[PDB]
């Protein structure tokens, strides 16, 4: 059977199969926060995802762009994570003839603002309150509710796409799903099942689904040089395995030793008795007929052993009747034929006595004569893979298109020597009385050449023959029928591959065994007398692995355009560093899927990158959330990187408390955001070369206070920097206030002076709160010097803002949908894996 | 650091058969030389 | 490597022998391959790696004046690594492109597959190679190239 | 990282005895020192390998 790795990699597969990343919640998660001043009719309004997203992820320097990389996919997993929930099962009250909403449902918080409140404000909330209501809305002839609520606009993204990926698979996706694999379940004869789609409750329920069952062929034979894997793991999942049968001994007693003073090479070899190497080598040669094309069987003569000849010309008249190498397909290589059309010309030489006249032809060519009283030509029989003469496909339909198949990568029907594989086999009856033009030739050739014996044998063992290809057939056209077969185009391709001599394609593996293996495999029949486990979980199994090698996917072909934009801290990387990093970040199971193949066969970027261009993608959610993550992640600025920051000097403000009660009224506060950024003629850009020649110099310290004096703007290096939310109530500390956003260090070594200039690569934004006492003087906060301050940041998202009593529930513009409390959700998703196969009738 | 050996392919990594140096190749290669034609000297009148 | 190509263990292809009575003077196989070609010259360097291609090669100036030199094994350069051209497949150079073509037409297959399979190490190899000689030995003391030359 | 600056010290003397750039001829020209130059660039260039 399997090595056991890749049963371990398919049971991890199939674990990984099994997992939900959607959730199911009552009320949404919190998006905004209030925080109450002294003021009684303002408040800071705070929207919470930025600062949760600030405090995520370490550091960088444009020295670890793959750690840049892993942080930035760390980052987008987040946003992927945070919106993946589904509301149910919302609480609500009634009042005024109409159902009412919560304020906690209303997905922000107010309620540390209340007692605070005066009459008209608490009366203002309540009336608006009460203005929020619910519609009784309709998706798919099914009863759903529409409310107002607040999510920022990234979360909101998602959860709009959820809710559309959701309302497509309730419309159309889980039909035509049932209908192929019901179809596949005819085609394979293998019976599933619908019992948990027809309960009493069937009506008003809502299913989801994470994998549709279509699994685009093309996605799986697009990855490149994994002809090899396909086949490996085709044979591993569904391969099965049977047992071995003799005929009745009566027929080679009675054949090939009808006398008894005499013998014959068949009746030497008739006695013969297996070892272990022989069944393997049986065993190599039907896995290699079970998989034309791909499997080519070759010779091996081992150095301790010797042949026979009874042996070798045995083996290439049994084995010219065995073979189906010819026509549009093969089946060995050239040198094959040439050993097997050899040992026929011996074959039909060692008895040449006068009764038989026998015409030489006057070529060189072996196997060029005339037999017979009619004289027939054996000059046909060469091993041409042109017109296939010698073997079992020579003048017989092989290859057809009946219908159209389930799996649209293949369509093939393979029928061996005109039988057809649609009929149920009894093998203890079938196959007495039809017949085949090559066999029949066969039979005609031997009897001219006087050789009685061989030709009752063949023709006692016809049935025999037939019963071991309708055993074949079936196989073949039953159970192998998946998305790891090999292509149409690419199944065309074999036989030019082959004669040209050329490699554009894959080159099949060829697999070699003995010369007196043949004998027993023909006289050895297989029968598949218990079917292999893991055929019912297929589907399931290339719905998940298109999906991650999607995700890989859209990872290369967004995470290819990173330079581009960003040119001054990706300076050194190359596409390897974020091949790499996606390869930290990912499950170990795929990575073991292509280290079968690309192991095997070197891989290069290029290859990765016309990879990326192929448009083959599998529709499933996880793709859809990530696709409108990354398309929500355009802005970087949304993502705590940016440049426009400045050390310049400014003073804080503190005000004349000439009045307590109006001006705790207003609620004042200090930032340093900068609501935009300055003229280019108060900025100098600064890099590390001018800042190295200002320390050359021996002026870098004055000049950065003569321009301090000036009063203007310095951008230190466009190196994106790391940012970071603060609040506080009282005075922040001296290092972040007065700090300088480079270092500068000097020392002496040896006689010679020393230096070296950083510029800071993390930086944090702030906001002050000032608090004032009833029984304060007017100018308390008064100095002789007032202070300096010297960051200055800037940003284009309102990120906190201060808002007046009836201003605060302006947020409420985001539509959100609910289902009923009495309606109920299952997973159907793994449901997918039940089914059962159907054992052929035997004897 | 250097993108050269980084790798992300598993064809070109195996078990290390030896490792080498500047001085032992360099003492190795000067002790064949003597060897060879200490031999040479030896083998003849 | 005439003994190599001369003697087989499938069945007999034909041969047809040359003039004299030098190593590899004959043709071979049913396209008639010529493989006195690959016989050794130093003057025309035919049958090596260093065959069909350009070995050393001269670029901007170098920090030492007596060796500008700069080595071209197989034809491959060390920006191949950081940069490569070609995809997998396409991956070749002249005499390993002859070598198979001689080794597939004496009817001889696994081992053309052994090697097809082999090739990208043996260019990497050389590559890393390439390194070493063009960056790591680039002294006062690598050969001159008035002598290398000579 | 750490970078020179080229800054004079008041009270300091700075003394040489070499020419760093070289001219390769007078090591070339020795009489029967080419193996000699070659092992000792084994000696020198080879890094650390396996």
């Amino acid at each position: 059977f399997t090595v056991p790795d890749v049963q371990k990699i398919l049971d991890d597969i199939k674990a990984l199969a099994a997992e939900q990343v959607y959730k199911i919640v009552k009320v949404p998660s919190i998006s905004f926060r209030h925080i109450v001043m002294q003021s009684r009719d303002r408040v800071l309004r705070v929207d919470t995802y930025y600062e949760e997203m600030s405090q995520v992820g370490d550091v960088i320097t444009e020295d670890e762009p793959e750690k840049f990389y892993s942080t930035i996919i760390k980052k987008v997993r987040f946003i992927r994570g945070k919106g993946s929930f589904i509301l149910h099962d919302i609480p609500t009250r009634d009042h005024r003839g109409m159902e009412v909403a919560e304020p906690e449902v209303l997905g922000v918080e107010f309620k540390n603002v209340l007692p605070v409140l005066t009459a008209e404000h608490r009366a203002m909330i309540q009336n608006a309150l009460d203005g929020s209501i619910i519609e009784n809305g309709n998706v798919a002839t099914r009863d759903v509710d529409v409310f107002i609520g607040a999510c920022s606009e990234p979360v909101y993204r998602i959860y709009n796409r959820l809710q559309g990926y959701i309302e497509a698979v309730q419309l159309q996706e889980l039909r035509n799903s049932i209908g192929w694999l019901e179809r596949l379940g005819h085609r394979k004869r293998i019976t599933y099942s619908q019992e948990v789609l027809t309960d009493f409750r069937r009506q008003d329920t809502i299913w989801v689904l994470a994998l549709q069952l279509p699994v685009n062929p093309q996605v799986v034979w697009d990855v490149p040089r994994s002809s090899i894997a396909n086949l490996i793991m085709n044979i591993a999942t569904c391969l099965p395995t049977g047992e071995y049968i003799a005929p009745n001994p009566r027929i080679s007693s009675i054949t090939l030793t009808q006398r008894i003073t005499t013998t014959g090479p068949f009746a030497i070899l008739t006695g013969s008795t297996p070892t272990a190497q022989q069944l393997n080598d049986v065993r190599k040669i039907y896995l290699a007929l079970m998989f034309p094309g791909q499997i080519i069987l070759d010779l091996k003569i081992d150095p301790g052993e010797r042949m026979d000849p009874a042996v070798r010309m045995v083996a290439g008249v049994v084995g010219h009747l065995l073979f189906t190498a010819g026509g549009r397909f093969t089946n060995l290589t050239q040198n094959m034929a040439r050993q097997l059309d050899i040992a026929l010309n011996d074959y039909l030489l060692y008895m040449y006595n006068t009764r038989v006249q026998v015409n030489y032809g006057p070529t060189g060519e072996p196997l060029d004569f005339q037999i017979g009283r009619n004289q027939y030509d054996c000059n046909v029989f060469r091993a041409d893979f042109a017109t296939g003469t010698g073997y079992n496909g020579w003048a017989t339909i092989d290859v057809e298109y009946r219908e159209p198949a389930p799996y649209v990568h293949a369509q093939r029907y393979i029928r061996y020597c005109g039988i057809d594989s649609r009929e149920l086999i009894n093998p203890t009856t079938y196959g007495i009385g039809m017949t085949y033009h090559c066999y029949n030739e066969m039979l005609r050739m031997l009897v001219a050449a006087g050789k009685d014996s061989e030709a009752a044998y063949f023709r006692s063992m016809l049935p025999f023959h037939m019963v071991r290809f309708a055993r074949i057939n079936q196989i073949i056209n039953e159970d192998l029928h998946s998305v790891f077969s090999l292509p149409d185009d690419m199944f065309n391709a074999l036989l030019p591959d082959l004669i040209a001599g050329a490699h554009q394609n894959a080159d099949p593996v060829v697999l070699d065994v003995s010369w007196i293996s043949l004998w027993f495999a023909f006289n050895r029949s297989f029968e598949p007398t218990h079917r292999n486990e893991m055929l019912e979980v297929a589907p399931l199994i290339e719905s998940v692995y298109a999906s991650e090698l999607s995700v890989m996917k859209v990872d290369m072909r967004h995470l290819s355009l990173m330079q581009r934009r960003f040119p001054d801290v990706l300076i050194q990387a190359r596409p390897s560093h974020f091949w790499k990093a996606v390869l930290n970040d990912s499950p170990e199971a795929v990575k073991a899927v292509m280290n079968l193949s690309h192991s095997h066969n070197f891989i290069n970027i290029r290859d990765m990158m016309r990879w990326v261009m192929l448009p083959s993608l599998q529709p499933s959610l996880k793709l859809a959330l990530e696709e409108e993550a990354w398309a929500a992640a355009n802005d970087f600025e949304d993502l705590m990187l940016t440049d426009q920051v400045y050390m310049h000097r400014d003073m804080l403000p503190e005000p004349r408390l000439d009045d307590i009660e109006r001006f705790r009224q207003e609620g004042f506060y200090y930032t340093n955001m900068l609501e935009a950024p300055p003229e280019i003629d108060r900025v100098v850009q600064y890099t590390y070369e001018i800042a190295r020649l200002q320390a050359n110099m021996g002026q870098f310290r004055a000049a950065l206070r003569r321009i301090m004096d000036d009063d203007d703007w310095v951008r230190f290096g466009g190196v994106l920097r790391t940012v970071r939310v603060k609040f506080y109530d009282a005075r922040p500390p001296d290092d972040v206030l007065q700090g300088l956003p480079f270092s500068y260090d000097t020392n002496e070594r040896g006689g010679l002076a020393y230096a070296t200039i950083k510029y800071a690569t993390e930086t944090t934004i702030f906001y002050l709160i000032y608090n004032v006492e009833f029984s304060n003087t007017p100018d308390s906060l008064v100095l002789i010097n007032p202070t300096y301050t010297m960051t200055k940041v800037f940003i284009n998202k309102r990120i906190v803002e201060r808002v007046r009593v009836g201003q605060i529930l302006a947020v409420l513009n985001r539509r959100f949908v609910a289902y009923k409390g009495k309606m109920r959700i299952m997973d159907i998703t793994q449901s997918l894996k039940m089914g059962t196969k159907l054992a052929a009738p035997t004897v | 650091q250097r993108p050269e050996r980084i790798k992300t392919t598993p064809y070109l990594e195996g078990d290390v058969l030896s490792s080498d140096s500047g001085p032992l190749l360099s003492v190795f290669a000067l002790q064949e030389i003597m060897q060879k034609v200490r031999q040479v000297q030896a083998d003849y009148m």
